[PDB]
């Protein structure tokens, strides 16, 4: 009885989120998905076996727009957002 | 038949029919309106039960001896009884 | 009085409809429930008459209003509704008697006679395979279909070709109303067979048979629903095969468009145990802990009609909150974070003793881990932290209420 009252539990029960919980779950498990996300790996599995050298195939020019279109390429082939491949490639 | 008025020279009957494949039916210048299915087959005759403010019922006889009280105003089965030598 | 008849059907159908936009909970089953009972009496009143040829394009158009709207109201098809087909496909044939399949045959012969009611035939075609797909029927739901189109499609065996090649007649032109029609209905079909199919592969160890399908679901009638467990099912595919990074995109998208995101984080929780990413995967499984604490239909054959219930080897099996925080606090135990996994299994136990007021926490049945098994989970949990006392009175409780479990108890006492 002793033992029952040292067992009896509390912030055990919960009941319902707010709406604005369920967004804020789903934005933190997207933000958890691609953090342990990665584009070297989708580059070995989607083409078969990353630097501006690689998009732009082996020092061709240095021009801006160019670069634009080949990450636009790259970006169509993976279905890849264009940003997460520019922040990788100037990461790296 | 359940009422005759007269529009000219021709007229108008509400009639009651009722059929083989266990219906009946209500028309009103042969226009079909309020149609039921019975329970059992091979009705016989209909008879009309008054019964007090407009609660007024088809009562229905059969050659398997049994017999339905369906609703006017409803087509509506409301009772079935069974081996029923006679109705009155 | 084709006429009345005729303007009845109509009259019902426009207010169904009314019901299907407008109405509160209570007053659209009412109005659904009044139009399907005017359809009922309607159906009879036209089952009164001999055959009449005129009469049977409204019957089969009656037939499938009043077949759908049931079907739709009570959330599911039955058998009923077989007879129902049975008893229009009887009377078609009374014109001018053993089972629906040398019914169907003799039918389509009678309707290559070219009488002008093949925009309900076709419907109803939909209808009897919507019952075949819900009652896995799909040999007999195949050799309809081929004797539909050209039996030389014979060797044809794969449905979703027939059932793409199958050509519905007409634009269906005025004629009576009605909640569906036969496009309607074969875009429903093609891809509620396409997702069971994928959904069959992946559990039977195909996810290479699967993707095919699994794309042939979202090219075309695909209501979002659909398309959050399409995504689902294709981030299973990809893990089963070894690209993670694949499987990931998926399971983002159906995050992004569902409003129900048990199945990917689960997929996910399974992901980074293929991979070893283990705080990572505890993460995953504390965001569902959260996600399944938070929480409309439509007078017509929609496609969550032609699913069926998932099962447990599925990958779009979600238990309760119990049974998956049961699954965190084994998974925490397993890696080694006993702290974390007591704090779990005590919040797991209070849920599930404590509770006689609300409505009662989840119980695991035969699949699931009998109860002073999870009693000792607990107790070596609690252990494994240093909660020797707490372990005591859980063994003592347990033993106060009620073999192997027994021995072990007394075990557990001893550690403690």
């Amino acid at each position: 009885r002793r033992a029952w009252a040292e067992l009896l539990a509390g912030r055990v029960k919960r009941e319902k989120y707010n709406p604005e919980r369920a967004q804020k779950l789903k934005e933190s498990a997207v933000r958890l998905l691609r953090s342990h996300q990665d584009l070297n790996a989708l580059l070995l599995e989607v083409e078969g076996p990353v630097i501006d050298c690689d998009s732009s195939e082996a020092y061709a020019n240095h021009s801006s727009s160019f670069i634009g279109s080949a990450l636009q390429d790259q970006a169509s082939r993976l279905g890849v957002p264009v940003g997460i491949l520019s922040a990788g490639m100037v990461a790296s | 038949i359940c009422a005759t008025e007269i529009i000219k020279n021709q007229l108008r009957i509400s009639l009651i029919a009722l059929t083989r494949k266990n219906q009946l039916i209500s028309f009103q210048n042969g226009t079909p309106k309020n149609v039921c299915q019975l329970p059992f087959g091979d009705p016989c005759a209909v008879q009309l039960m008054d019964s007090g403010g407009g609660n007024l019922f088809f009562v229905v006889s059969f050659i398997s001896n049994n017999a339905c009280a369906v609703w006017k105003e409803s087509f509506q089965v409301a009772a079935k009884w069974e081996k029923l030598s006679l109705v009155l | 009085c084709l006429d009345l008849w005729r303007e009845k059907n109509d009259r019902l159908v426009r207010q169904a409809k009314v019901a299907q936009n407008s109405g509160l909970t209570l007053r659209r089953q009412q109005l659904a429930q009044d139009a399907l009972e005017g359809l009922r009496g309607l159906l009879h009143s036209l089952q009164g008459l001999p055959a009449a040829v005129p009469v049977l394009p409204l019957e089969l158009t009656v037939t499938c209003n009043f077949i759908i709207l049931r079907a739709s109201l009570a959330q599911g098809f039955t058998e009923d509704q077989a007879q129902d087909i049975q008893r229009s496909l009887e009377r078609v044939l009374e014109t001018q008697e053993q089972g629906l399949r040398e019914l169907w045959d003799s039918v389509l012969r009678a309707s290559c006679l070219l009488p002008e009611l093949l925009s309900a035939l076709h419907r109803l075609v939909g209808l009897q395979a919507a019952l075949w797909l819900s009652a896995d029927r799909l040999g007999d739901l195949a050799l309809l279909l081929e004797t539909l189109n050209g039996s030389q499609s014979g060797a044809s065996k794969d449905l979703l070709l027939l059932l793409k090649t199958w050509s519905p007649p007409a634009e269906e032109l005025d004629a009576p109303l009605t909640l569906q029609d036969a496009q309607g209905l074969k875009d429903v079909l093609l891809t509620a067979f396409a997702y069971r199919q994928g959904l069959q592969e992946l559990i039977t160890g195909n996810p290479d048979k699967a993707l095919s399908s699994l794309h042939e679901a979202a090219s075309g009638l695909c209501p979002r629903p659909v398309l959050v467990q399409v995504y689902t099912a294709l981030g299973s595919c990809h893990r089963k095969m070894g690209n993670p990074q694949r499987a990931l995109l998926y399971l983002v998208a159906a995050l992004k468009e569902g409003s129900a995101w048990g199945p990917p984080l689960l997929e996910a929780s399974r992901l980074y145990q293929q991979l070893g990413d283990t705080t990572a995967e505890l993460e995953s499984l504390e965001l569902l802990v959260e996600a399944l604490n938070v929480p409309a239909p439509q007078f017509l054959i929609e496609v969550e009609l032609l699913l069926p219930p998932p099962d447990l080897a599925s990958p779009l099996h979600c238990g309760t909150q119990s049974q998956t925080k049961h699954i965190l606090a084994s998974r925490c135990l397993q890696t080694g974070r006993a702290g974390d996994a007591a704090e779990h299994y005590l919040d797991l136990l209070a849920l599930l003793l404590d509770s006689s007021e609300p409505r009662f926490s989840p119980p695991p049945s035969p699949p699931g881990p009998c109860m002073p098994e999870v009693f000792l989970e607990a107790a070596v949990a609690l252990i494994q932290a240093g909660r020797a006392q707490d372990a005591l009175t859980l063994c003592e409780e347990l033993l106060s209420r009620t073999p192997l479990w027994v021995s072990a108890t007394h075990l557990l006492q001893g550690q403690a």
